[PDB]
C-alpha cells in the first residue's frame, strides 16, 4: 500500500513539474516565433529576388554544394559511392 | 490487492492531471506553428526558391553530420558530377532555358 | 475486478478527452493558419526534421543507408 | 473427468472475463467516438495538422531507433544529398 | 468428460456473444461518430501506433528493417 | 524529504525555463544571421539571374569545372567509389558516341 | 561589459564581412556568366563539348592514382578479385 | 579573448581582400573562355566532325592513362569488335550510307 | 591576440598571393587563347573537308583506335572485358 | 462407399452455401488458426510474409477490408 | 479398410449435416447483415496466429 501512496505523491509532484515544462514550452514558443520571423524574412528577401531573377543562383549553389559535400565526405571510410543502377558486390 | 491497485489508480488520477498539463504544452506548440505558418507561407506563396536554397543548405549540414557518423552509407555516384557524357548533365541549364 | 475496471474506465476516458481536446485544439489553430497560408511551413519543417533525424541516428552502428533502388551486398 | 470439470469451470471464468472485457471495450470506444467528432471536424478543414504530426512522429521514431537494437536499412533519399535529381524541386513544386 | 466438452462449447458461445455484443456496441458508437466526422481520427491513431510499434520492437534483436522493397544484401 | 528533492528538481526546471529565456535571446541572434545571409543571396540572385537568363552555359562550364574539382578531391579520399566506364569514353562504337556532335547540330 | 562591447563589434563585423565576401564572389560569378553567356549565345556549345572531352581526359588522369576507384560497364552483376 | 575574436574578424577583412583577388581570377578565366567560345563555335557550326575526331583521340589518351593506373576497370567486350555476327556490325557502314 | 595578429597578416599575404595567381592566370589566359586558336583552325579545316566528304575517316579512325586501345590496355591485369549487357562472376 | 458419402454431403452443403458462401470464409479463417497450431510445432522451415503481422499501417492495402465493406 | 470406410460414410454424413446447418445459420445472418463479422474475425485471427 505504502508504495502506491508514494507513487501517487510522485505523480502529483510530476504534474507540477509538467507545469514547469509548460513554462519552458512557452519560452520555446517565443523562441520559435523569433526563428519563424527569421525564416519568413529570409524567404521574403529571397522570393522577391528570385521572382524576377530565376533559378540561376540555385543551380550555382547546387554545383558548389556538390563540391563541398564531396570534400566534407572525403575523410570517411564508412561512405561508398555506387553508380546509378548497379548490382551486387561487397568489399 | 485490489485496494493497492485502486491506489495505483489514484496515482493514475494524478497522471490524468499530468495529461492535462501535457495538453497545455501541446496547444502552446501548436500556437507557435500557426503563427509561423502565416508568416512563412505568405513569403513562400510568392516564390518557394527559399525552400530550394534551404534544401541545399540542409544537404550541406547533413554532410557535416554524417561525415563523423557511425553509420554505413552507400550513396549514389551521381553526386560526384563526374559523368559529363550523360543526358542529365544539361538538365540544370536546360531548366534555366 | 469490476471496481478497478470502472476506475480505470473513468481515468482512460478522461485522458482520452484531454487528448482529444489537445489534438483538436492543436488542429483548428494549425489548420486555419494552413487554410489561409500554404504548405510552406510543412516543407520547411520537413527539411529541418531531415537534419535532426540525420543527427539523431548519427551515432548508431546498426543503421545504414542504401541508394534508392538496388540492393547490393555489403561490407 | 476431473480435468474436464476444471475446464468447464475455466470456461465459466472466461464468461466472467468476457463481461469485464465488454465493459472496458465499450468505454474505450466511447472515448474514441468523442475524439473522432472533435478532431475530425478540425481536420476536415485542413489536414495539414497531421502532416506536422507525421513529421514529429518521424522525429520521435528516430530518437527511439537511435537506441534500438534493430538492424535498420534506410534509403539514401533520407540524408538529402542528391541535389541533381528531380526530387530536389519536387517539394517546392508541390508548394506552388 | 464429453458432457463437460459440450458444456464448454455452450459457455464459449455465451462468452462469444458477450464479446460480440461489446464489439457491436463499440462499432455503433464509433461508426456513428465517424459517419458524422471523418477518418481524421484514423490517421492520427495510425501515427501514434507507428510510434508505439517502433518502441515495442526497439528492444528486439530479431527485427531487421529493409528499405521499401529492395532485394538482396548482407552487411559484413 | 524525498519531495523536497522533488522541489529541488522543480527549481532546476525553473532554471531550465530561464535557460529557455536564454535560448530566446540566442534565437534573436540566429534570426539576424539568417537575415544577413538572405540579403547576400538576394543580391547574388539578381546579378546571376540576369546573366544566366540571357544564356545558360556558364552553368555547364562551371559543372565541368566542378567535376574536375571533385575528381581531385576524391582522388585522395577514404571513400570506395564505383564509377561507370562510360566516363572513360572508350566505347567508340555505340549510339552515345555521336550524341555530343548531334547536340551541336 | 567589455566582452559585450567586443561581441557587438565582432558580430556586426563578422556578418558584414561575410556578406561582403558573398557579394564579391556573386559579382565575380555574375560577370563571368555574362562574359560566357554573351559569347556562347552566338557561338553555340562547341566549346562546351571540347571542354567535356578534355575534362574527361583530366578526370581519368586524376583518378588513375587511386585503388579506391573502380569503373563498371553500366549494367553488370557481382564479382570480386 | 577579446582580441583573438576581433583580430580573426580582421583576418576575415583580409579574406575579403583575398576574395577580391579570387574574383579577378574567375574573370580572367571567363575572358579567355569567351574568346575560345567565339572561335570554336564558329568553326564547328559547319560540321562538328572535329568533336568526333577529338573524342576518338580522347579515348586513346585515356587508354594510355588507365593502362598504367592503380584503378580497377571493367569494360565491355564490344570494345574488342569481335562479334562479327552481331546485328550492330553494319551500323558504322549504315551510318555512311 | 598573440597569434591572431599574425593570422590576419597571413590572410593579407594570401590576398597578395592570390594577386600573383591572377598574374599567372593572365598568362594562362594567353595560353588558353593560343590553344583555342589551334582547336578552331583544326576544326575549320576538318569541318570544311567532312562537310563535303562525309564521315569517312570517323568510322575508319574508330576501327584503328579500337585496335590501338586494345593494344595499349593489353598490358594490364586491372582491366577486364565483360560481355555487353551480361553478368560475370570472377572465374 | 466414399462417393455415396460425398454425394449426400454435396446436396446438404450446396444448398446451404448457395445462399451465402461466407461460411467458407469463416471456415477458412479457422483453418488458418488450425494450421498455425500445427506448424507452430513443425520441423519445417517456414518463410511467411510480414503482411501477416498487419504492422504496416501506412500501406494502401490497410483500408482494403473496410473498403470491401463499403 | 472397407469396413472402416462404411463407418466413415456414416460419420461423414453426420459431420456434413453439421457443416450444412452451420452454413445455413451463418449464411442467413450474413445475407442480411453483411460480411463485417468476417473482416473482424480476420483481425482476431491475425493476432491469434
Amino acid at each position: 500500500f505504502t508504495e502506491a501512496v508514494e507513487a501517487k505523491q510522485v505523480a502529483q509532484q510530476e504534474a507540477e513539474r509538467a507545469r514547469f515544462v509548460v513554462e519552458k514550452a512557452e519560452q520555446q514558443k517565443k523562441a520559435a516565433i523569433i526563428s519563424a520571423e527569421g525564416d519568413s524574412k529570409a524567404a521574403e528577401l529571397i522570393a522577391n529576388s528570385l521572382a524576377t531573377a530565376g533559378d540561376g543562383l540555385i543551380e550555382l549553389r547546387k554545383l558548389e554544394a556538390a563540391e563541398d559535400i564531396a570534400y566534407q565526405l572525403s575523410r570517411s571510410r564508412n561512405i561508398t559511392y555506387l553508380p546509378a543502377g548497379q548490382s551486387v558486390l561487397l568489399q | 490487492a485490489k485496494q493497492v491497485a485502486q491506489q495505483e489508480a489514484q496515482r493514475a488520477q494524478f497522471l490524468v492531471e499530468k495529461a492535462k498539463q501535457e495538453q497545455r504544452q501541446k496547444i502552446v506548440q501548436a500556437e507557435g506553428e500557426a503563427e509561423a505558418a502565416k508568416m512563412l507561407g505568405e513569403a513562400l506563396s510568392k516564390n518557394p526558391g527559399y525552400i530550394k536554397l534551404r534544401k541545399i543548405r540542409a544537404a550541406q549540414n547533413i554532410s557535416k553530420t554524417i561525415a563523423t557518423s557511425q553509420n554505413r552509407i552507400y550513396l549514389t555516384a551521381d553526386n560526384l558530377v563526374l559523368n559529363l557524357q550523360d543526358e542529365s548533365f544539361t538538365r540544370g541549364s536546360d531548366s534555366l532555358i
